């Protein structure tokens, strides 16, 4: 009833300490939905785009554990919009396993900064609307310290953005998660 | 029951300098971060600066270097210090708290004052 992908940026500004967050925080949301017939996908991000699992291989064996401790950090560029728009045509299509009739989710984690994307927000944002993409941001490092970052995690999140934009060291994201579930 | 009241707005020449104070009730203070945001007719909404006991001060591109944001804690008071004020800072100015667990530094604000003006003449 839902299909939830992560979309973690691991360009090499985000420092060892931030990456490592984002997988814990990656590893307590599919934990919360393990008694539920959710399923999870994830890409990691930089100038280039890992797809460490799809919507099938979460099917075949659904451990949070075994598909998120083995992932390392790319380090790069961020391609924050490309990697928006390989989700919404790829990961969400049903040759990677995404159920028609699911609830679309992407949870984008980043700290605003997007670099080198031929991309803009612009060209991908609507279409991510069009599909039924509902799309959260957790913001790390310092996103929410400079106006140009937070316009970022503004942009990227579905709207109201309060409702779907929180910091990664709070429960907050997935307790509201959980609540629209 | 909740209340955040702007006041110290008013006329001010250029290269001036006012003091909003933003005086709340009604909620647990320590609770929430508090910042000020600005809206003069036919112009786009801005932030413009924020305070949080854990997360710390926010300021926007407009107001770093000549603003100061400040609390009074012990009277639940926020204070917007903003010196070399200019003809394009006039507008209406709000203040707004935000849940601080959230940790976004008033992105968001979940309550708004009703806006005291501010207007800057040569």
């Amino acid at each position: 009833e839902s299909d939830i992908v992560f979309l973690i940026d691991g360009s090499g500004s985000i420092n060892n300490i931030d990456f490592q967050k984002m997988k814990e925080f990656v590893s307590t949301v599919m934990e919360q939905f393990k008694k539920s017939k959710t399923l999870f996908s994830l890409m990691q991000y930089s100038d280039e785009f890992r797809i460490h699992f799809t919507f099938n291989d979460f099917k075949r064996n659904p451990s949070p554990r075994s598909h998120v401790s083995p992932i390392k950090q790319l380090n790069g560029r961020t391609k924050t919009a490309s990697g928006i728009r390989k989700v919404v045509r790829e990961l969400f299509h049903k040759t990677n396993g995404a159920r028609e009739n699911a609830a679309k989710i992407l949870v984008v984690i980043t700290d605003g900064e997007k670099f080198g994307d031929p991309l803009d927000y612009k060209d991908v944002i609507p279409e991510a609307d069009r599909a039924g993409v509902i799309r959260y941001v957790i913001g790390v490092g310092n996103a929410f310290n400079k106006p140009q970052s937070r316009r970022e995690l503004d942009t990227i999140a579905s709207k109201p953005a309060g409702e779907h934009v929180f910091q990664v060291d709070n429960f907050e994201a997935l307790n509201t998660i959980q609540n629209q579930l | 029951q909740v209340q955040l009241v702007e006041s110290g707005g008013g006329l001010v020449q250029a290269g001036g300098s006012l003091r909003l104070s933003c005086t709340t009730s009604g909620f647990t203070f320590d609770d929430y971060a508090i910042g000020w945001f600005r809206q003069a007719p036919g112009k786009e909404r801005e932030g413009v600066s924020c305070i949080s006991s854990s997360e710390g001060k926010y300021y926007s591109d407009s107001a770093k270097g000549r603003f100061t944001i400040s609390s009074d804690n012990a009277k639940n008071t926020v204070y917007l210090q903003m010196n070399n004020l200019k003809p394009e800072d006039t507008a209406v100015y709000y203040c707004a708290a935000e849940w601080n667990n959230f940790g976004r530094l008033c992105m968001y604000p979940d309550y708004w004052g009703q806006g005291t003006q501010v207007t800057v003449s040569s």
